[PDB]
């Protein structure tokens, strides 16, 4: 039996080693009351105008404090599972410096005192579970967007791109968009209702100009969603309006690349024999590569910028939701992998640098 | 407002939060539902003798671990329950613990009062249980989907192996 | 033993704890004389001519000169015990402010030398005795209407809703629907009896078109009720003409919204998750919800205002007109109570202010 | 000659162009009977207990078929002149959708049958009109409160903020805190009089706690107000705790940030390089600005927040009440603004299109 | 209850209301003040003859449009009567016209009953008028002031181009 807990940016994803699907989903957050001392996930978002909310992995983890806290809660609180009697796998951002992956291993042994781990990329094991092993990871989180071009097993830390935009800004750009209708939504507890018309009624548009055009006109578009006290909303075409924030994001007035040339400005960073294999290769993962429709604008507009014989291809997995969570749900149910972990004699015997050399 | 809770409850709280490392004999032995009551006095929250399921005890004498959890509740006094749920929403398969606040319209209103004064006093003791259910008439606890009604409204699939 | 004084807006209920019913029942008037120096209570509503009758609870204490005289009354005259040597609960109206309520336990500790006390919220001891800590509580008095949504054990302070219509309204509407028939009840010894009239006699019409078109040529509606000096006077279909001024406040010619629709824009003004928990635990309390066929009337008039998928449940309980006094009498009698009051020794060494930190 | 016809949230201002104050100043309300058709401004402000009051500005335009009753009632009965012979300047809030721009311009050239017309920004009015072409604009109205920041003429749509809360909520809250002295405000005549104890005895405190610790002991606040009848009411501390509801929306009990962190929140939501030059020109107008010392109150607390090497400087003008009227009488009086216009013509040649082209 | 508004008065009141582009001929003749009686059978509200104020005769024969609308009305008589007040509030400037009930103390009853119970039906045909006034006393109209109380109360600070 092993644990492994995903270290998300917006939603700690957190099971047990051979299940298909994580126990634990809830965000990454820490409250604390404005003026019990600190609240964690999902207490922290179900309590109103009192608490201030702090993110500690707001991809990269910021604060260490706070980072113990939510740790903390998904073993006892969650999980339900002891962590001294359990072996913990957990993943990491791409870009993470190396300072943070010691001190990620230092408070799993010296503050839960797990009998042993090990840390795992989060855009390697997107790749692994789509049966490949060279190709590049598109993976659209909550908080943070990466593309990680991947030869042969092994990231190119130059030509991993960064984009800042991702589900969490298309969340408060819809209770804009809604807010021109007359639906006022503004509490905390009004964001997770926006949140899930998100999920289940929007999608991308193959082209915005001509689905806008028919909006207009057609009665097929327009929705109807039931709220928590049972009012009925009429959403019409704020549905392909927001996920269009992903490929022009002059929408949410920042001057950034969409998700379509930030991943053509990363094959194009890397070396020139490899690109052929990495334009028929593109993977997605994360909670907001989902959208249905979006593989097939992601094959359209990377297709207008790369030269004409260049073969793109778009791989979306229908479980890629997770696919980062079930990739270390595998591997660490392996009867074989039993010798590869960082055991707790081995920190004892070379500190926090062990990390480095067992889990490259 | 009155009434503080035994050191013995606190003891099987710590039993169902966080399960450890057993052997098939002892996993066996932990609790799937336990009703806590009020001593002959009235001074204390107590653990009651003989009212609570086993998990070992599932698919024999109990058929089916909810069912036969709406019969161990008296329907003229009041209880508070503690019960470890096992469902499937839509994507996920989760297991977590419900806090029943049972209080019948049929009880006395000394024993009404006297458990709704002191809920608090015993739910700040249960640190991190999330699904607290006041449930009155028996119509309300009695159906299968009115637990799955609480837990996650319409994305529960699968409650107690049943499904929905 | 502990004293358990109600400050009702028209009738103060005032008992020794552990009983089931209170001792004293009288109204909260202070009469003086137009040219003893005051009359306080029932002697107040028995002299006749010569009395200007003043209220200091009128749901707020309004004079605190008129307010000493009340409570004289009740510890001397009426309980039959010096207040020196027995603690004294009180309750307070919900929405009451922070200086009422440091002057309430100053009067008690330095005029009537309580050795201690304790203040509750009348709408939270209502709930508490339905066996709740979360629901919507409709507290029907004399001479003021509330709706107060509580969750979790405290009340919503901006969600409260107060109506200015209440049961005294209806004994003054009561005496002017009786003059149609010719009884010309006028004097203040005629403003009790019809009083009595309205507890008897009233009942409230589960739909009021084909209620009082069954009034013209049914003869099963009409009653006959005996006066004090045995004259026998018949009321026909003024028996659910008078309670349905709390349903349509036009009749006695306020524009304001009805009991049903009052409770109703108190579920709207609290929060989107919690809305399901209050229409489902509607629960009523004080003496003008005694009616029979009001929680056949406030199900059927809710429900047509709220949306199709929430269950609207109106709890009525039997014992509903002392249910705030009852739940003191209970929770004051309690042993494990001993160490909650404020005694005198803390009025000593924290003044007026111990209030706030002991009965929140 | 010309009209301008400010659509305000809860005050429609119109006038002839040149003038130096509009002549027009009415509610933006049209009333129906609960069971003459429609009622509209004044006329259902002044009929009592048979209308129910609806808002189609309640800062967007919500109900077309109400909004020609509003402007109906602007030309003929108000300012007193036929539509067709008079060219017709409007305002629209900032944020307005789309299409809600060209349904402005299609009731002026179909319904009313204008000559010419021009629509207008309210926030980059005020600005102009403080002597400025950068500055952050706090245009808080009646129903809705913006931060608009400008830079060189432009407003920046992805950093203008808008909270909910406004002065027709601390109306709605002076009937609570004046109903706990005990005057019993609660009719629709008896909110008009609330609102202008609002306006005459309200002002802003410089700190709360050391002017309600002084509010105990002196007799220098305390006010006396004299009502429509000649009753004389007395007016205390709820002078100065009325428009802190802006400074601390929790009051109110919503969670949303107050006026001096809305503003700021709107700063730093624009690019490094130009929040120097908002820090240094906030620029406030609409009616809930006008209490005195509320540019004393921003300037501290704004403070507070910002980083201490930037200069805070809030400008109030002392016309500030109708600066977004004022800054479009001068401008639609000017005799080189003659081709400015959209013309009937324009209008016949290009449909409602031509709004986006010459109004921007 | 009884008489009915001719039709030459509603074209009068439209000729008020809503005024439109002019010459400065016929802008000096507009009604500033109308009079309007009853026919000598009693069936008819109609606009009264020779007893109007033109805008135009305002500053020469008129020296104040109040004092000499004062003078019209007869003092043994009824009448209603139209006037286009010119104010300046606190903050702004309006102008906006006022629908005068007079009926004198003085007046027989057979005057003052037919024009109190024709009211309403010259009232409902007049749209959008805001400013009623019933007059009886001499007294109550006579002074600058008493307009000015009607219109705003304390607010009114220039009534006709003069300061209150
Ligand atoms: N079906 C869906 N459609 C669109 N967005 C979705 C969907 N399901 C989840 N999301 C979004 O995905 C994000 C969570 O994705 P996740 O990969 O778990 O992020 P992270 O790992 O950065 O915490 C949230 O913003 C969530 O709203
Ligand atoms: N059976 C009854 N039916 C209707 N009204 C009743 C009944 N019994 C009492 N009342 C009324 O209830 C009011 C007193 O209720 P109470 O809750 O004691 O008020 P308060 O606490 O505001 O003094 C009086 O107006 C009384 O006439
Ligand atoms: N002197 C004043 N002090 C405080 N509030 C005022 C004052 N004068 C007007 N108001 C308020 O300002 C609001 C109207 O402002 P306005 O800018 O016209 O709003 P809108 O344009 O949104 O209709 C009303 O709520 C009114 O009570
Ligand atoms: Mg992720
Ligand atoms: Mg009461
Ligand atoms: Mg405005």
């Amino acid at each position: 039996t092993a644990l492994v807990c995903d270290n998300g940016s917006g939603l700690v994803k957190a099971g047990f080693a051979g299940d298909d699907a994580p126990r634990a989903v809830f965000p990454s957050i820490v409250g604390r009351p404005r003026h019990k001392d600190s609240y964690v996930g999902d207490e922290a978002q179900s309590k109103r105008g009192i608490l201030t909310l702090k993110y500690p992995i707001e991809g990269i983890i910021t604060n260490w404090d706070d980072m113990e806290k939510i740790w903390h809660h998904t073993f006892y609180n969650e999980l339900r599972v002891a962590p001294e009697e359990h072996p913990t796998l957990l993943t990491e951002a791409p870009l993470n410096p190396k300072a943070n992956r010691e001190k990620m291993t230092q408070i799993m042994f010296e503050t839960f005192n797990v009998p042993a781990m090990y840390v795992a990329i989060q855009a390697v094991l997107s790749l692994y579970a789509s049966g490949r092993t060279t190709g590049i990871v598109l993976d659209s989180g909550d908080g943070v967007t990466h593309n990680v071009p991947i030869y042969e097993g092994y990231a190119l830390p130059h030509a991993i791109m960064r984009l800042d935009l991702a589900g969490r800004d298309l969340t408060d750009y819809l209770m804009k968009i809604l807010t021109e209708r007359g639906y006022s939504f503004v509490t905390t507890a009004e964001r997770e209702i926006v949140r899930d018309i998100k999920e289940k009624l929007c999608y991308v548009a193959l082209d915005f100009e001509n689905e806008m055009a028919t909006a207009a006109s057609s009665s097929s578009l327009e929705k109807s969603y039931e709220l928590p006290d049972g009012q009925v909303i009429t959403i019409g075409n704020e549905r392909f309006r927001c996920p269009e924030t992903l490929f022009q994001p002059s929408f949410i007035g920042m001057e950034s690349a969409g998700i379509h040339e930030t991943t053509y400005n990363s094959i194009m960073k890397c070396d020139i024999d490899i690109r052929k294999d990495l334009y028929a290769n593109n993977v997605m993962s994360g909670g907001t590569t989902m959208y249905p429709g979006i593989a097939d604008r992601m094959q359209k507009e990377i297709t207008a910028l790369a030269p004409s014989t260049m073969k793109i291809k778009i791989i979306a997995p229908p479980e890629r939701k997770y696919s980062v969570w079930i990739g270390g749900s595998i591997l660490a149910s392996l009867s074989t992998f039993q010798q590869m972990w960082i055991t707790k004699q081995e920190y004892d015997e070379a500190g926090p640098s062990i990390v480095h050399r067992k889990c490259f | 407002s009155g009434v503080t809770v035994n050191d013995e409850v606190i003891k099987v709280f710590n039993d169902m939060k966080v399960r450890k490392s057993s052997t098939p004999e002892e996993i066996k032995k932990r609790k799937k539902a336990v009703l806590f009551c009020l001593s002959d006095d009235k001074k204390q929250i107590i653990v009651e003798e003989a009212k609570q399921i086993l998990v070992g005890d599932i698919g024999d004498t109990v058929e089916d671990p909810y069912t036969a959890f709406v019969k161990l509740l008296p329907l003229n006094d009041c209880r508070y329950a503690l019960y470890d749920a096992t469902y499937e929403t839509k994507e996920s398969k989760k297991e977590d613990l419900v806090f029943i606040f049972w209080a019948p319209e049929s009880a006395p209103l000394k024993s009404k009062m006297i458990y709704a004064s002191s809920k608090d006093a015993i739910k700040k003791k249960f640190t991190g249980i999330k699904h607290e259910w006041q449930v009155n008439g028996l119509d309300d606890i009695k159906d299968r989907s009115t637990l799955g009604e609480k837990l996650g409204g319409n994305v529960v699939v699968s409650l107690e192996g049943k499904p929905l």
